[PDB]
Order: structure tokens, then C-alpha cells, then sequence
């Protein structure tokens, strides 16, 4: 795209999307990430 | 009608009063407008307090009428007494 | 509350408790150290808060204390300057009574947080805007040290930087205002925040708008706000209505509104005429709502001063604080051309905007370094009697009165 | 021990007053001026208010003025004042 394109605002709220969607799944993929690894070292260092 | 509510207003606004509740005979405290436990814990303390002192009394005399007991604590010194119609909590200070 | 009010309105009940209430009632109706008070208690720099992970290589923005719990700090951090991989901007707090340093929630932004404040409308969260166009809201309630939600960053919100921002309306009905850089005046709808529930292109002198720099509002007035210019055209804004905007451009300075809050102090003498200004012309004057010029001023420091906001009780004091690292509080009804409690900071360093707390028990100052430090402020010049309201009002008035009198010799003892 | 015996004949000079028991928790008063028999029940009845009552402060607040309670019922204005080595319980008049 480009400044001189007409839908410039169709474009900038498309770019809002995809960040806003981006910074969600990245938020909820650390929360996951942290549970897994705390799983798999709770794994490692249980008792028998 | 409005006695109940003159009634607590001057047993929490008198000399130095923590609050009133015109509570029920289960002891916990009725008109809770915060959070409750605290005041349903009390109130059951002050309940427990209030049966162990009819237990005194019929160990002096069961036939003895109480006006209330003078309970003295840091948190409200309650001078309130939990009865089998009802519950009126006067918790002041009677040096403030 | 229908099985509480039973028990409280049973008539044997009722009448027990009036016995019992009217017998209880009828039964029952170091010092040096406490020696600070007029040299001690109005300026006691005690609460040096800064997190050495937020408060190095970055300035204070603004300040606020918290209606639902004025126990807190509810006060952001201006950009971060040598922080390039670290959080661009985010909020401490430091509680009043309890002492922990951390913040109870450090709602790390993206962008460079602008200014924010708390709100007990929806107690549980935090508000703010930042200075690249966006406005976010933050809750202690989360887990997430991002924003929970933003305002969007498009033509319908503040798209310039918008350093100023209140949540208008109470917990009856809220609509947090916003006022931009471009003069978005923007009352957002605190729960709805998809798109604010007002946008309202302010404008002012012929539609040539001025950067609003400095928003206050009068207490309870919500019809009618306050707004400072980087043009000094400090124009009385309406808030409710259709024409609602910026109206009489009271100039009562000759620079930028450095920081300004409506002198609401409360007493006999209701003073909502008045209203405390700072100037970036070091011009530290009192504009009011009839005295379309400055009633009077004050002009002590060479340095620019930083922000103004007088405590809301005495009308005598006029809370600010000095260009070159130093408190600035003049007590009008104590004196009226030097500034009477000039607490000097360690270091003099300059600070961009201070805040006495919501009950004005203390006034906090911020730094340029960071360095948040809170200086209690007693009952020595912030206990407003009736009469000392009153008296205050009274010299204002005396003081208006002298003010044309000297304007009127120096018009008929000018020789020409 | 004359002393605290002075304090306590000082405070129950009083006249009409019920009976003031420097007092303990095992059954029996530290310093009573009534009937024997009866002081040594009073003594043990207060012992068991006494008990209910710590275990009810220590419910509502653990750190509370944990000395003294009276009982200012119609009755006896019973002040217990249970010290840290001896106790008291003096039931008392309504009046003085």
C-alpha cells in the first residue's frame, strides 16, 4: 500500500487488527507457556 | 416505626459508639452495610461470651435478668447484650 | 436486607434497643516531636518513592490521589529516557500507611504514557491516555501488567498527544473527559470504551483552537470546565450543552498554562470564581471566572513554574512549586507578595507537576530525576476555619479593591 | 498484696455492693468477701466465662484489651478483670 492510497484508513484499521490480535495471542501464549513449564518441572521434581 | 433506627443511631453515635446493630437472637449482626463477616464473627463471639454468662448466672442464680454485658476489648468495647428475641449491639467507651 | 430490617423493625425489637441505646448513652456520655506543626507539619518530605527499575532515567508526569482510597498514589512516570529495550512507560504507587514500595499494579503502557488518575466511579481499575494518541484503562483486578483495554487510536480519539485526562461524572454517571493536544474534548463512556461518548472538536476565538494543555474542572460544576493554552487563551469551558466549549478567553498570564486547577476551596466564602493558574512565563497568577484579567499574581522565581493546584479547603494557599528546585505554597491571608512556605528540595531539582492528596493531608512533589517524594501537609495552613474562609474571601475582595486602586494611580500618576 | 487488698476494699467501699473477687481460673478467688461455698463457684463460673470469653476475643481480635470484662448487668455489674498472674471478678452495682 501507500500514503496516496485511497483506503489508507481501511488499511491503518487492518494494521490495528493485526496488532491487536498479535499482542492477544502473544499475552495468551506467555500465560500458557508459563503453566506448561511449570507442569513440566513440577513433573521433573515430584515425588515418586 | 422509626424507633428502631433512633435506636441506632444513638447506640453508633453516642460517646465514642462503634456502631449499633438491632441484630436477631442468632447473634450475628443484621444491618451489615460493609463486610459482614467481621461483624457476624464478633457477633458470635459476643454471643458464646453472652451464653457463658448465663451459665454463671444459673451457677450463681438461673433467675437473674441482665441489662448487658460490659465486655472490654481494644477492637469495640462492647457494652451490648444477645437476647432470645433479638440482638442490640451498643459497643462505646464510657471514658470517651 | 429484608430478614435484617424484620429483626431491626419488630416492635419488641424497636423498643429493646431504644431502652437499651438510652441507658448505654446515659451510662456511658513525643509532644516535641508533635512541635512541627507551623514548622514542620504544612511541608514533611517523607515518602522518597523510587523504583530504581521505573525511576532512573525517567521523570514524574502527573500525580493523583485516589477518591475510593486516598491511602494510595495514583501517579504515572513520563518517558523513560535511557530505556530503549525496557517499558516505555508505566505507573508506580506508593501507599500512604502501608510501607511497600512496589506498586499494586504497574500497568507497563507501550507507548509513553501521557498523564493518568484513579477513579471510584469503577473502583477497581486505573485511567490514563499516553503521548503518541492513545487513551488505556488498567485494573488492580487483572494479572496483566499491559492495558486491558485501549481507547482507538484513529480520528475518533485523541489522535495529537493529549497530556490531560478525568473521568467526568461520579459513580451516578460516568464519562471520562478528554481533552487533546488537537482540542478533542472527549468524554468517554468509562465502561464502553470502544468509542468515546462524546467527541466534541473544541474550538475557540473564531475556531482557532488552542492547545489545551491544563484541563480542571469546578467541584460539582460538571457543566463547566476549565482549559490552559500554550497561547495562554485560558477560555472558560462549558462542559454540558450544545455550544459547550471554551468561551471567555481570560488572558491572565504572558506564557503557556504550565498547570492550573480551579481554586475550589471550601468554606463560608465559596471562591469558585477563582482559579489558580501557573504560567511558563514564571507568571504565577490568579485569574477567576469575573476577573477576565489576573486579580493578582505572583512572579518570585526566575525559572519557569511547574504546575499550580491550590489545596481544596483554605483559599489562602497557593500550592505550587518553583522552577529551580523548591516548594512554593503563599498562604494569602498570611502574606500576599512572598510566597510563605518556599520548602526548599534536596538537590534543586526541577519537578513537572505536584499534588496535595484528595483530603489535603499532604503535597506530594515530583522530580525531574524521578524521585517521588511526598511532603505531609498538616493542619498549620490547610485547616480552613469558617471565618478564616471568610477572612481569606474578604481579603481577595480587599485585595481586588486595591488592585484597581493602584491600577487607577498608575493610570492618573503616569507622566505624559 | 495490702495494697492490691486496699485497692480492692477501695473499690468495693461501695455500699450495697454485690461482691468483688480478686479471682482465678482454678475455681477458687485470689482475695472474695462473700460465701464461701458460693465464692468458690462464683470463682469457677467466672473461670469458664473467662475461658469462653479469651476464646472469643482471640475469634474476634487476638490483641485486644485482654484484661478485664465486666458484666454490667441489672443484676451485678460483674467486673471481671482477669490479670496476666491473678484475676478479678468483682460483680458489682450499677451505681459506683
Amino acid at each position: 500500500l501507500v500514503w496516496e492510497s485511497y483506503k489508507l484508513d481501511p488499511y491503518v484499521q487492518r494494521l490495528a487488527e493485526t496488532v491487536f490480535n498479535f499482542q492477544e495471542k502473544v499475552d495468551d501464549l506467555l500465560i500458557i507457556e508459563e503453566k506448561i513449564d511449570l507442569e513440566v518441572r513440577s513433573l521433573e521434581t515430584c515425588m515418586y | 416505626m422509626a424507633e428502631v433506627e433512633e435506636t441506632l443511631k444513638r447506640l453508633q453515635s453516642q460517646k465514642g459508639v462503634q456502631g449499633i446493630i438491632v441484630v436477631n437472637t442468632e447473634g450475628i449482626p443484621i444491618k451489615s452495610t460493609m463486610d459482614n463477616p467481621t461483624t457476624t464473627q464478633y457477633a458470635s463471639l459476643m454471643h458464646s461470651f453472652i451464653l457463658k454468662a448465663r451459665s454463671t448466672v444459673r451457677d450463681i442464680d438461673p433467675q437473674n435478668d441482665l441489662t448487658f454485658l460490659r465486655i472490654r476489648s481494644k477492637k469495640n468495647e462492647i457494652m451490648v447484650a444477645p437476647d432470645k428475641d433479638y440482638f442490640l449491639i451498643v459497643i462505646q467507651n464510657p471514658t470517651e | 436486607e429484608e430478614e435484617k430490617q424484620q429483626i431491626l423493625h419488630s416492635e419488641e425489637f424497636l423498643s429493646f434497643f431504644d431502652h437499651s441505646t438510652r441507658i448505654v448513652e446515659r451510662a456511658l456520655s513525643l509532644e516535641d516531636k508533635e512541635g512541627e506543626i507551623q514548622a514542620g507539619a504544612k511541608l514533611s518530605l517523607n515518602r522518597q518513592f523510587f523504583d530504581e527499575r521505573w525511576s532512573k532515567h525517567r521523570v514524574v508526569s502527573c500525580l493523583d490521589w485516589s477518591s475510593q482510597y486516598p491511602e494510595l498514589l495514583v501517579a504515572s512516570y513520563n518517558n523513560n529516557e535511557d530505556a530503549p529495550h525496557e517499558p516505555d512507560g508505566v505507573a508506580l504507587v506508593w501507599n500512604m500507611k502501608y510501607k511497600k514500595t512496589t506498586p499494586e499494579y504497574v500497568f507497563h503502557c507501550q507507548s509513553a504514557v501521557m498523564s493518568a488518575t484513579f477513579a471510584k466511579f469503577h473502583p477497581n481499575l486505573v485511567v490514563g491516555g499516553t503521548y503518541s494518541g492513545q487513551i488505556v484503562l488498567w485494573d488492580n483486578r487483572s494479572n496483566k501488567r499491559t492495558p486491558v483495554q485501549r481507547t482507538p487510536l484513529s480520528a475518533a480519539a485523541h489522535t495529537h498527544p493529549v497530556y490531560c485526562v478525568n473521568v467526568v461524572g461520579t459513580q451516578n454517571a460516568h464519562n471520562l473527559i478528554s481533552i487533546s493536544t488537537d482540542g478533542k474534548i472527549c468524554s468517554w463512556s468509562l465502561d464502553m470504551l470502544s468509542h468515546p461518548q462524546d467527541s466534541m472538536e473544541l474550538v475557540h476565538k473564531q475556531s482557532k483552537a488552542v492547545a489545551v494543555t491544563s484541563m480542571s474542572f469546578p467541584v460539582g460544576d460538571v457543566n463547566n470546565f476549565v482549559v490552559g493554552s500554550e497561547e495562554g487563551s485560558v477560555y472558560t469551558a462549558c462542559r454540558h450543552g450544545s455550544k459547550a466549549g471554551i468561551s471567555e478567553m481570560f488572558e491572565g498570564h504572558q506564557g503557556p498554562i504550565t498547570g492550573i486547577h480551579c481554586h475550589a476551596a471550601v468554606g463560608a466564602v465559596d471562591f469558585s470564581h477563582l482559579f489558580v493558574t501557573s504560567s511558563f512565563d514564571w507568571t504565577v497568577k490568579l485569574w477567576s471566572t469575573k476577573n477576565n484579567k489576573p486579580l493578582y499574581s505572583f512572579e518570585d522565581n526566575a525559572g519557569y513554574v511547574y504546575d499550580v493546584m491550590w489545596s481544596p479547603t483554605h483559599p489562602a494557599l497557593f500550592a505550587c512549586v518553583d522552577g529551580m528546585g523548591r516548594l512554593d505554597l503563599w498562604n494569602l491571608n498570611n502574606d500576599t507578595e512572598v510566597p510563605t512556605a518556599s520548602i526548599s528540595v534536596e538537590g534543586n531539582p526541577a519537578l513537572n507537576r505536584v499534588r496535595w492528596t484528595h483530603s489535603g493531608r499532604e503535597i506530594a512533589v515530583g522530580d525531574s530525576e524521578g524521585q517521588i517524594v511526598i511532603y505531609d501537609v498538616g493542619e498549620q495552613i490547610a485547616v480552613p476555619r469558617n471565618d478564616e474562609w471568610a477572612r481569606f474571601g474578604r481579603t481577595l475582595a480587599e485585595i481586588n479593591a486595591n488592585r484597581a486602586d493602584a491600577e487607577e494611580e498608575a493610570a492618573t500618576r503616569i507622566p505624559a
